[PDB]
């Protein structure tokens, strides 16, 4: 019923009503980089990538 | 007697890839207790 990899993190499964597939992949995650000057009022963003 | 002209090549390695790590994402990336406990056992992170 479900898919595994070697590290045993859950990559997938199969409904048991519809007996269809899916796959599971991570939702996105990370920083933000901001360049501030010294009497500045706000910063400069910059999301990487 | 006789010569002739050889050539040869050499690498030397100058620079390396700049990896930043942070604690949340790492330890503490989408709960909130382990963040109030990571807040008692010393930061770390600022060392880091
Ligand atoms: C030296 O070698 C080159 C290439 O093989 C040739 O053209 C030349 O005549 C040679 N010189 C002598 C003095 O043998």
């Amino acid at each position: 019923n479900l898919l595994y990899d070697s590290n045993g993190n859950i990559i997938g499964f199969k409904d048991f009503l519809t007996n269809k597939t899916y796959t599971i992949l991570p939702c996105y995650s990370g920083r933000v980089s901001a360049a501030f000057y010294q009497n500045s009022s706000s910063p400069a963003l910059l999301y990487r990538n | 007697t006789n010569f002739t002209i050889a050539g040869h090549e050499e690498f030397i390695q100058t620079s390396s890839p700049k990896v930043t790590i942070d604690c949340s994402a790492f330890v503490c990336s989408n709960y909130a207790a382990c963040h109030d406990l990571l807040s008692e056992y010393g930061t770390f992170c600022d060392n880091i």
